[PDB]
């Protein structure tokens, strides 16, 4: 619950093959948790403060 | 593509999978539920009256 | 005219795979449905040893149709087939 | 599944006198393959049990934060003040016959989470369920009495096995099956054909 | 580069020769350049080698750089396997690609091409051409939902009303 | 939602013998007796005795699968030994052992004040 | 079912080849200075050192269901300090003039190089190897 | 279903739980993993079908794989592992132990092996033990690089009428190899023999571990404290190189490669330095470790692992290179906020020089989250890219088949190849041979 | 040098060797022009392609000329006499396995 | 030398999940972001009025346990006092192959 | 909940020495260590299972029902 | 035959009647545990 | 003469002591009938009247399973499997009555000493509740608030800890032997030096330490097995140990019965 209520969304399509965006930036230092994010489609997209 | 090529079956199951040292090459183990669920129409023939009688 | 004769068969006298567990299916089909028996059973009811018992002493009557890409067909008895496995 | 991405399913169960024991007679609740370890690169398991098992000995909850002070030597040298193996390994005995083990047993406490995954509500089986009445096809979903669904992936590997025969009943037998009338120089379905 | 040559003595022997590898596709030219072993001349793109050389040269071309992509990770595959995709994607005139403008763009069964990503327009242009199905590939038959001349299929059983009797 | 009946693991199902003697093909003079409803707690310690006796030759135990509470003896002694008296002198011995031990057990109990 | 093969050995060097159980022990005949044997001994069951004397003895007599001798009376050709069972599977000649064979005894390897009087070894499964020392 | 080996037929053995079970074996072929997979059992409901299964897609048949025309199937991980310990010249079993070995194989013939020490006690080594498993008439001579007769080393493997000569038994030998253990035994004896030959050393096998024991802890990942100090020792000679060569760029005194820019071919030397530097450690690393080490002894065994696990677990993690480059400067000319602009160095790039065991720096954590971020990422997205080559790839070959007059020919009937594979044999059969007319010298030839 | 190829001859040879007690004191009773016809007789059995035709001949020759190489590289009067000590039991034993398993080996019809 | 600013505690990057994960570094990434997708599948006490909350869907764990080994944030996070889990005697080992 | 009956491990009876623990720690303001000792758990089993429970009945009997 | 969530009192309502505490304006009308007998067993 | 035992120390309920002249495997079963095979009397059935604590019917049922019970008189119970009952017989089963309730401002807190024996036992000591704790409270049950009435009924039955784990009379049983490395069956993992990362066991001083001249002893086999038993409270160490011997004696001659039949 504590992580869904925290929890970040991109608006870009879950679908597609850009792993540029997916990938955090040296910028989520501190703002977005490294680790944590879900696995697949959804991965890189969904961020966890 | 979703009934033609594929298409869902009757005469199946679905379930996770554990390992079995104890098991041969070719031997799977099947839940007795899923058995009792799944079944094969077998005819009846002289050889084995006995035995579809019994499982009657 | 497409059907060749017996002689002159290019094809491999040798059962196929395919073909042995095709004739061994049928023929467990057939003694299912209480089909005659020509090998004595010695305390056997599975269909398909029966089938295998068979086909080890080429008691089975089915015939292989070789189809030849063009549509030619050759005929080839069980009999003769030669079972490698 | 333990606190470092480990997902493992219980193989089997056995009682506690069936299970290896510690020289001082402790049953462990959980048996891990050793294998897990080197692949899955998770040093932290191990580490994680060390700590818990020297704050078991202690008494106090130990700090297991990612950047602390504290390295695995001092909690190594803990634990031996705890009169343990420095390492964590104890000889076990195995329970069949009390022989000792050859090889000593990395041992100790460690935290474990249940998933909400369950065979209980992951075991599916149907034989002649309901049907969806679009298609005359078994419907979707276990919670349904649904049934599976023969992929196209799964279609051709049984192609490629030469299995003709029971492609032939999957998707004509165990599957929708209709037989329909057709004439022999329009060739088409419909037929107006009175089996009465 | 190191290359396996016959020695005098007759054993193969390591020659450390001297190979230009460049980032562009010219071969029409740079074969033509004097100095150089246009016999042994490779390029990366199959595309100019059918060009150049033809259709058998790319074919070949096509299987190495395959067998090279297979075998970078380590991987191996039997070369019948990747002698058969070649074969099929230039089996016709030129290089077919293994996509919804190449194999799928020939004139095999309708039903056939209809399974692919190409699933109506294929079915209008069958319309309108009128195609004729013969029903011998694996989608037309598994449609139907009968045995395919696949393996067990491809052949039929029949009976012998002459070895029954005496096998009796 | 199938789990195996617990009380069933000690308990003689219906219609089932307690032991189930065979004889064996692969050597002479061998048999295999089939424990029902054992774990190895019997037959580890049956087996231990019986390769405690000279004239035993070969006595080995094999559990098949944990699910099922069963398990084999194989049972090879010399020519003109029957391996049901090598057993039943193997049982005797661990009765007679077990009963010395009790008595141990108690006398030093006894003498123990605590 | 009798010694086809007997020296005496003098064991130049021991390698224990990281096995703590096992050893590795070259050693040359007293007598005949082309014979040599290395050969794999368990030092835990019979420890061995530099520098030390040993009988070796080959011997065919002691399918074939092993049994324990189950009494005391029974003898056989037990008068040594470490008997080992092995299999012959390999004979090469060197220099024309030298004959050796390989043993190997459930896993322990042995090469024993002689001259052509050691021809009574054979390619048979039956052989016993007895050290006295 | 990704391959062809993914749909097997099984014989059903009714068990009191509500989980499929299987053999280890056929998990490689499935490529599962017990970590929650859930897989499909369809019943036939046919004699024709069941004989189909039973002759044309069984698992006994599948062993050997058409893909590489070697045993896709082999021995597992833990068993891997047992089958290895097992084989040791150092180990000997006891004599209840080893009869129970002997019971426990179901086709033992009966007969108890001759002890392999007798007149100290009877003893059996492991390789005799295994050996009733292997059938007779099984012939296997693997020598690896450093193998002879008298292999130091235990190395390679010999086995002679199903009797092990020697050699420890590893996945090369008993695993999925082309010239292993497995393979032989499939071609020689069957698929049936070779199922129960799988059974027979899976059952050993669990037996001898059950009662022997293996296990992995802490020690195994730490190192004495001289190779530790060796460890950084290197990593701060690679350091200085590293920043020497750094001092030389900014001097314009390094000679840039051909074609490729000065930045990139700083980059790749600097990146070529670190990993060299990180292979050392590695190398340091499995030297000071010992054949008791449990993390050493299973990545000899082959099950899994391997130099760059132990390297990171206990030596050094390395370089973390991101899009086949190391960490960006994500901010104005800085990977992270707490280093300045302008800095090359390797910890400011990604380059992690502290091992699992002692841990990792924040900055070191963040580079490494980043690289496994990349890594999830490239998985995901070439997964899904792989699923549709391979759909195109069955669509374009489906209709292909090969015919009795030993042509591969599609629906239409033109014929793609006039001889299946060149030569008309079957993909299993094909083993790897050597040709001894293409090799040796001309007076090798000639004599 | 080290090439995919139906079947292996070494495990052949090597089973014939186990299995008929090969002896390398007693001289081989194998003749050179046994030897021979031995491999030409061998050579003209292995059939992939069978047609009464110049065209199917010809192919079916092709399609084997890996595998006659192999042969002649193996079977050898001099590997046979010098590396081997197969006798003339032996020898036609280890024709007819490498005969039977060239034939096994052969593409099944109708294999997707 | 400068250094305007200074990071509190670098373990604070971490996210709810990921401070969970007692020694994140010294595990790999890939596993620690496996552990935080799966930790927000573990069966526990997720509130105190469960009785008379009616979920769709709810899992309690009979004998919910604090970790051994718990993080500086957990307190934080108040997973002490609603754990998701229990602490089990684990030994490393293959002992039945299962 | 409530302190488990018997060690989860070795079955040894815990419920007992709860209240005991809580009062060892308040009364005798005594360390965890200490006073597991004290109570009597030797194993570390019975240690972890004593020191890691949380009484959640305490704060579900807080509510009205 | 119904309690109320906080009054926690009988009321025994019918068919055709309000559902709404008569104690108090709350309206979750809670019900009693049946009285058929009931067991458990440990395992 | 046969196998005899020396009990270093006893107390309540823990009992350590050592076997000597017996085989390992004959103590490594002694252990397993100890710890599963011993017969114990613990609640098995659960009646729920009125219930409405914050916890669940099957939650207190399970805990009320575990809970220790009286099984001094064991031998005598008879199993309600055998004995031809409608119903859990007092002649096979031991009927317990727990009633509780809260009140203004005093949580409720329920005991084992709680419940309250309503069959008739016959002049047997049996299915009383253990009480071991110093204030004699006994084991905590669950807590009632003002208004949650607990009432409920518990049958106990003779069973073995094999079919649950709450019918284990014995809580650990450590068993050990050969301290020093005498007979090589443990290779212990070493870094350093072997000794000095494995601290010396508790039992060691009973044993010589072995002497590097001398040679490995191979036909040393197990002996002198150091065994604590410690009981849960049901039945005492001694008793404990008794009566699984018993058990392991009966169990052998029932074999001996069987094969002597068939
Ligand atoms: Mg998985
Ligand atoms: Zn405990
Ligand atoms: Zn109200
Ligand atoms: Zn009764």
């Amino acid at each position: 619950t504590l992580s869904h209520l925290r929890r970040t969304n991109t608006p870009i399509g879950r679908d597609g093959k850009l792993a540029k965006p997916r990938q955090l930036h040296n910028t989520h230092w501190g703002l977005v948790c490294p680790a944590e994010t879900p696995e697949g489609q959804a991965c890189g997209l969904v961020k966890n403060l | 593509r979703g009934n033609l090529m594929g298409k869902r079956v009757d005469f199946s199951a679905r379930t996770v999978i554990s390992g079995d040292p104890n098991l041969e090459l070719d031997q799977v183990g099947v839940p007795k539920s899923i058995a009792k669920t799944l079944t094969y129409p077998e005819v009846v023939t002289p050889y084995n009256i006995d035995r579809l009688t019994q499982l009657v | 005219e497409k059907a060749i004769p017996k002689d002159q068969r290019a094809t491999t006298p040798y059962m196929t795979k395919y073909e042995r567990a095709r004739i061994l299916g049928t023929r467990a089909l057939q003694i299912s449905m209480n089909a005659p028996v020509f090998v004595d059973l010695e305390g056997e009811t599975d269909p398909l040893r029966i089938a295998m018992k068979e086909l080890a002493e080429k008691k089975i009557p089915l015939v292989i149709r070789r189809y030849l890409p063009d549509g030619s067909f050759e005929d080839w008895s069980v009999e003769e087939l030669i079972v490698d496995l | 599944a333990s606190r470092h991405g480990q997902k493992g399913t219980i193989g089997i169960t056995y009682r506690r006198e069936d299970m290896p024991f510690t020289a001082e007679g402790i049953v462990p609740d959980l048996i891990i393959n050793p294998h897990a370890i080197p692949s899955r690169m998770t040093v932290a398991h191990l580490i994680e049990c060390l700590l818990s098992k020297v704050a078991a000995l202690s008494g106090n909850e130990g700090d297991a934060s990612p950047f602390t002070d504290i390295t695995v030597e001092g909690i190594s040298k803990l634990l031996r003040e705890h009169g343990y193996q420095s390492r964590g390994f104890e000889v076990m005995y195995n329970g069949h016959t009390g022989k000792k083990l050859m090889a000593q047993i990395f041992f100790g406490p460690t935290y474990y989470q249940r998933l909400r995954h369950m065979v209980d509500d992951k075991i599916h089986a149907r034989a002649r369920g309901p049907m969806q009445v679009l298609t005359r096809q078994p419907v979707e979903g276990r919670s349904r009495d649904g049934g599976l669904r023969f992929g196209e992936m799964e279609r051709d590997c049984m192609i490629a096995h030469g299995a003709a025969s029971f492609l032939k009943e999957r998707l004509m037998e165990a599957s929708d099956a209709f037989r329909v009338h057709i004439c022999g120089i329009c060739g088409l379905m419909t037929v107006i054909a009175k089996l009465n | 580069y190191d290359r396996k040559v016959p020695s005098p003595t007759g054993e193969y022997v390591k020659e450390p020769e001297w190979v230009l590898e460049t980032d562009g596709v010219n071969l029409s030219e740079v074969m033509t350049v004097p100095g150089i072993d246009p016999t042994r001349i490779y390029t990366n793109s199959f595309i100019d080698i059918m060009e150049v050389l033809g259709i058998e040269a790319g074919r070949a071309a096509l299987y190495k750089e395959v067998y090279n992509v297979i075998a970078s990770d380590g991987s191996y595959v039997n070369y019948r396997h990747m002698a058969l995709l070649v074969d099929v994607m230039t089996t016709q005139g030129g290089l077919t690609s293994v996509t919804r403008h190449g194999f799928n763009r020939s004139n095999t069964g309708a039903l056939m091409r209809c399974s692919f990503e190409e699933t109506v327009e294929i079915l209008f242009e069958a319309g309108a051409s009128a195609e004729l199905d013969d029903c011998r590939g694996v989608s037309e038959n598994v449609i139907l939902g009968q045995m395919a001349p696949i393996g067990t299929g491809a052949f039929d059983v029949m009976i012998d009303e002459e070895s029954l009797v005496k096998y009796m | 939602m199938n789990a195996p009946d617990r009380f069933e693991l000690f308990l003689l199902g219906e219609g089932e013998s307690k032991l189930k003697i065979d004889p064996d093909t692969k050597a002479p003079n061998a048999v295999v007796i089939t424990f029902e409803k054992e774990d190895h707690t019997l037959g580890n310690l049956i087996r231990a005795e019986l390769l405690n006796d000279r004239k035993v030759l070969f006595a080995a135990y094999k559990v098949e699968h944990p699910f099922f509470a069963r398990f084999k003896l194989r049972i090879q002694t010399t020519e003109g030994y029957d391996p049901k008296d090598a057993l039943k002198n193997a049982c005797n011995s661990i009765i007679n052992k077990l009963g010395a031990l009790k008595t141990n057990f108690e006398t030093e109990w006894n003498l123990q004040t605590l | 079912s009798n010694t086809l093969f007997d020296d005496i050995f003098q064991v130049s060097e021991v390698d224990p080849g990281r096995y703590n159980k096992v050893c590795r022990i070259e050693a040359a005949s007293t007598t005949q200075d082309q014979c040599k044997l290395t050969l794999d001994i368990n030092v835990e069951l019979f420890p061995v050192a530099a520098q030390d004397s040993l009988t070796v003895t080959i011997a065919s007599s002691l399918t074939r269901s092993w049994r324990p001798p189950q009494a005391g009376d029974r003898s056989l050709a037990d008068d040594y300090d470490y008997v080992m069972y092995g299999t012959a599977y390999k004979f090469e000649e060197v220099s024309k003039d030298l004959i050796a064979v390989y043993y190997s005894f459930g896993g322990l390897l042995m090469r024993l190089e002689g001259n052509y009087r050691n021809l009574n070894n054979l390619k048979q499964e039956n052989a016993y190897l007895l050290i006295r020392r | 279903s990704l391959h062809k080996m993914s749909m097997m037929a099984h014989r059903v053995k009714v068990i009191p739980y509500s989980t499929f079970r299987l053999n280890l074996s056929v998990t490689s072929p499935y490529n599962a993993d017990f970590d929650g997979d859930e897989m499909n059992l369809h019943v036939p409901q046919s004699e024709e079908t069941r004989a189909e299964l039973s002759q044309l897609c069984a698992v006994p048949l599948q062993i050997v794989s058409p893909q590489s025309n070697k045993p896709c199937m082999g021995i597992v991980q833990d068993t891997l592992c047992g089958i290895r310990k097992l084989t040791l010249r150092d180990t000997f079993i006891e004599l209840d132990q080893v009869l129970n070995m002997l019971y426990w194989v179901p086709d033992w013939d009966g007969v108890i092996p001759t002890p392999a020490i007798i007149k100290p006690k009877p003893l059996w080594s492991g390789k005799q033990i295994l050996s009733v498993a292997i059938p007779n008439g099984i012939h296997l001579q693997r020598f690896d690089e450093g193998t002879t007769l008298l292999s130091p080393k235990d190395n390679g493997m010999l086995i002679i009428d199903g009797q092990i000569i020697f050699g420890v038994v590893e996945k090369k030998t008993v695993g999925s190899s082309n010239g292993g253990l497995i393979h032989v035994v499939t071609r020689e004896k069957g698929p049936q023999v070779c199922a129960k030959l799988f059974g027979n050393i899976q059952k050993v096998v669990n037996f001898w571990l059950l009662h022997n024991g293996f296990s992995t802890g802490i020690g195994d990942t730490i190192a004495d404290g001289p190779t530790m100090r060796e460890i950084t020792e290197t990593i701060a000679e690679a350091k200085k190189k590293v920043l020497d060569v750094t001092k030389e760029a900014q001097a314009n005194l390094l000679t840039a490669k051909h074609g490729m820019t000065l930045r990139e071919s700083f980059e790749d030397n600097v990146v070529r330095f670190l990993n060299e530097a990180r292979d050392k450690a590695g190398r340091l690393a499995e030297v000071n470790l010992k054949d008791l080490n449990n993390v050493k002894q299973m990545v000899m065994a082959g099950s899994k692992g391997s130099f760059i696990n132990i390297a990171q677990m206990s030596a050094c993690v390395g370089q973390q290179s991101v899009e086949g480059k190391r960490i960006a400067f994500g901010f104005v000319d800085r990977t992270l906020p707490h280093f300045s602009k302008d800095d090359y160095s390797p910890e400011s790039k990604g380059f992690v020089e502290n091992s699992y065991l002692r841990g990792l720096t924040p900055q070191e954590f963040f580079f490494h989250a980043m690289g496994g971020r990349e890594g999830l990422i490239d998985t995901a997205v070439k997964t899904a890219e792989t699923g549709y080559i391979q759909r195109r790839l069955v669509k374009a070959l489906e209709d292909i088949m090969v015919h009795y007059d030993n042509t591969t020919r599609n629906s239409l009937g033109n014929v793609i190849q006039f001889i299946y594979g060149e030569d008309g044999m079957d993909a299993a059969h094909i083993e790897k041979q050597s040709l001894d007319t293409i090799g040796g010298s001309d007076a090798a030839f000639e004599k | 040098a080290n090439w995919p190829l139906p079947v292996n001859i070494r495990r052949i040879i090597q089973n014939a060797q186990q299995t008929f007690h090969i002896d390398h004191t007693k001289p081989s009773d194998l003749t050179i022009k046994d030897i021979v016809l031995g491999v030409k007789d061998l050579q003209e059995n292995l059939l992939v392609l069978r047609g009464k035709n110049e065209i199917i001949q010809n192919a079916q020759r092709d399609a084997v000329t890996l595998f006659c190489c192999l042969l002649r590289s193996r079977l050898a009067t001099r590997r046979v006499l010098q590396e081997y000590r197969l006798t003339k039991q032996a020898f036609d034993w280890v024709l007819s396995n490498i005969e039977a398993q060239f034939l096994r080996s052969v593409v099944h019809p109708g294999e997707m | 030398t400068t250094f305007t600013h200074c990071e509190i505690h670098p373990s604070m990057i971490l996210g709810v999940a990921a401070s969970i994960i007692p020694f994140p570094d010294h595990n790999q990434s890939p596993r620690n972001t496996y552990q935080s997708a799966m930790g927000k599948q573990a069966m526990g006490v997720f509130l105190t009025n469960y009785n008379v909350r009616m979920d769709t869907m709810a899992n309690i764990l009979y004998y919910p346990q604090k970790p051994l080994g718990t993080t500086r944030a957990m307190e934080y996070l108040k997973f002490r006092e609603l754990p998701a889990g229990q602490n089990a005697i684990v030994a490393i080992a293959c002992y039945s192959g299962y | 909940m409530i302190v488990p009956v018997r060690c989860f491990s070795c079955g040894k009876v815990v419920g007992d020495k709860w209240e005991s623990y809580l009062n060892l720690l308040q009364e005798d303001e005594l360390d965890e260590g200490t006073a597991l000792s004290r109570l009597g758990l030797k194993r570390y089993c019975c240690r972890r299972m004593i020191l890691t429970h949380v009484d959640l009945i305490e704060k579900f009997l807080r509510y009205n029902p | 035959k119904y309690i109320c969530a906080e009054c926690s009192s009988k009321l025994s309502l019918s068919r055709t009647d309000a559902v709404r505490c008569k104690d108090c304006g709350h309206r979750i009308l809670l019900k009693a545990r049946t009285k058929r007998l009931v067991q458990f067993e440990a395992r | 003469e046969g196998p005899q035992v020396k009990i270093r120390e006893a107390s309540k309920d823990n009992v350590d002591f050592i076997l000597s002249n017996v085989d390992l495997a004959m103590a490594n079963s002694l252990r397993r009938v100890m710890i599963a095979e011993i017969p114990t009397l613990a609640i098995d059935s659960v009646e729920v009247e009125t219930n409405t604590t914050v916890l669940a019917d099957e939650f207190i049922a399970h805990r009320l399973g575990l809970i220790p019970l009286q099984s001094m008189d064991i031998e005598q119970l008879e199993y309600s499997r055998d004995c031809f009952c409608e119903d859990h017989c007092d002649k096979c089963s031991v009927v317990l009555t727990l009633q509780a309730f809260g009140e203004s401002e005093s949580t409720t807190n329920v005991y084992s000493k709680d419940l309250v024996i309503v069959s008739n036992l016959m002049g047997r000591n049996i299915g009383h509740p253990i009480i071991q704790d110093k204030e004699g409270n006994g084991v905590l049950i669950c807590k009632l608030r003002k208004g949650q009435e607990l009432k409920l009924t518990c049958v106990a039955k003779k069973g073995i800890a094999k079919e649950h784990a709450k019918w284990g009379p014995a809580a650990a049983i450590e068993f050990e032997y050969d301290p020093w490395n005498k007979l090589k069956h443990t290779d212990y993992w070493y870094e350093q030096d072997s000794a000095k990362e494995w601290p010396q066991s508790k039992n060691c001083e009973y044993e010589d330490p072995p002497n590097e001249g001398d040679p490995f002893d191979y036909k040393a086999q197990a002996d002198t097995f150091y065994m604590n038993v410690e009981s849960v409270g049901s039945i005492p160490v001694d008793q404990v140990v008794v009566r699984g011997i018993d058990t392991l004696q009966k169990k052998v001659a029932s074999i001996l019965l069987a094969l002597t039949q068939m």
